[PDB]
């Protein structure tokens, strides 16, 4: 055979640095149900960045190894954050089933990402008590994935309905979180940023940091 | 790097009301907490009251319960301290501290500082 | 109610040694406490939030430590500029905010 003795690589000309930060470093994450979206395009995307820091604990990626995020090129990446409870983690994974799973937050069967949560006591905890965060608590059915669902309709599930008053057999399907520093780990508020890459075979917009070389002909 | 400045301070007699304002200019305002901040002049730093990123969540110190009001406006990105009922106790420095989280009683403490303004509440020239 | 005591109130030292201050609390306070330096000449500023994490920007030769019930700032390398007082808060029961005794730190 014949080996080859020369290798090139040829990478977009884009060179400026798109904002992870002012998603991680936001001072305050929407509601669960609500969950904000926010999409990368156009950049070199570093992410060094993330992985050196001590408290981002909770790094675990569906498809694609963490380690190689470095290199690899991406059409489109979207970054979805949210504030859930330290036990309702791990409700976070495609194909499995739990509350915010199936009315708030559901990740496809085919899902391509990686999700991240660390510990947020240090800016979600009030002594007398957090509600700025909801929760659906209600609805028909499992909600499907990538979906969000703020309907604010009183729920009525039995056979007598209400019409749609909170009366006798009616409840608001929203329900706040109460976070406190004195609980525990358990139900201790974890802030959440979930990163969907829309791997494909389309002109990509968003790489790695890597450096071209000559483009080498025969 | 941020800015923070401070005024009103002054000499006023027992039981008259005085004015404290700061304003900030090195940071985002419309989404931060802030407090003020007390400074005796032989004692240590002791906490007097607070105002959350917007106007909804405000707590006040113990010992001036029912005495001082806080108030906060984004638009002008500074928030004002008015001063009622003084007695001969309240001649300390008084320091505009700026806290990282938006909530108002958090573990997360004040992140950024500025220049204290004096207040002597006594009867002189 | 929390009460926070500091067994050390005069400190002396050379420029090139080492000072330790702890910070002890009344009762537990979940390692919600923070450490904040202050000038006598200019607007006191936090060193270290949390119990053991570093405020960007400052130098890394001061470092938190301590968990719960007993807390500690050190220092290593003593420049010229430390003389200052040090001040410890907590901020995780119903009596909010409320800060140690001072801490004074002179170099012999």
């Amino acid at each position: 055979r014949v080996q080859p003795t020369e290798s090139i690589v040829r990478f977009p000309n884009i060179t400026n640095l798109c904002p992870f930060d002012e998603v991680f470093n936001a001072t305050r994450f929407a509601s669960v149900y609500a969950w904000n979206r926010k999409r990368i395009s156009n950049c070199v995307a570093d992410y060094s960045v993330l992985y050196n820091l001590a408290p981002f604990f909770t790094f675990k990626c569906y498809g694609v190894s963490p380690t190689k995020l470095n290199d690899l090129c991406f059409t489109n990446v979207y970054a979805d954050s949210f504030v859930i409870r330290g036990d309702e983690v791990r409700q976070i994974a495609p194909g499995q089933t739990g509350n915010i799973a199936d009315y708030n937050y559901k990740l496809p069967d085919d899902f391509t990402g990686c999700v991240i949560a660390w510990n947020s006591n240090k800016l979600d905890s009030k002594v007398s008590g957090n509600y700025n965060y909801l929760y659906r608590l209600f609805r028909k059915s499992n909600l499907k994935p990538f979906e969000r669902d703020i309907s604010t309709e009183i729920y009525q599930a039995g056979n007598k309905p209400c019409n749609g008053v909170a009366g006798f057999n009616c409840y608001f399907p929203l329900r706040s979180y109460s976070f406190r520093p004195t609980y525990g780990v358990g139900h201790q508020p974890y802030r959440v940023v979930v990163l969907s890459f829309e791997l494909l075979h389309a002109p990509a917009t968003v790489c790695g940091p890597k450096k071209s070389t000559n483009l080498v002909k025969n | 790097e941020v800015q923070l400045v401070e005024s009103g301070g002054g000499l006023v007699q027992p039981g008259r009301s005085l004015r404290l304002s700061c304003a900030a200019s090195g940071f985002t305002f419309d989404d931060y907490a802030m407090h003020w901040v007390r400074q005796a002049p032989g004692k240590g730093l002791e906490w007097v009251s607070g105002i959350s990123w917007n106007s909804d969540s405000i707590d006040y110190a113990d010992s001036v319960k029912g005495r001082f009001t806080i108030s906060r406006d984004n638009a002008k990105n500074s928030l004002y301290l008015q001063m009622n009922s003084l007695r001969a106790e309240d001649t300390a420095l008084y320091y505009c501290a700026k806290d990282r989280g938006y909530e108002i009683l958090t573990p997360a403490s004040f992140d950024y500082w500025g220049q204290g303004t004096l207040v002597t509440v006594s009867s002189a020239s | 109610d929390i009460q926070m005591t500091q067994s050390p109130s005069s400190l002396s030292a050379s420029v090139g040694d080492r000072v330790t201050i702890t910070c002890r609390a009344s009762q537990s306070i979940s390692s919600y406490l923070n450490w904040f330096q202050h000038k006598p000449g200019k607007a006191p500023k936090l060193l270290i939030y949390g119990a053991s994490s570093l405020q960007s920007g400052v130098p890394s030769r001061f470092s938190g430590s301590g968990s719960g019930t007993d807390f500690t700032l050190t220092i290593s390398s003593l420049q010229p500029e430390d003389f200052a007082t040090y001040y410890c808060q907590q901020s995780y029961s119903t009596p909010p905010y409320t800060f140690g005794q001072g801490t004074k730190l002179e170099i012999k």
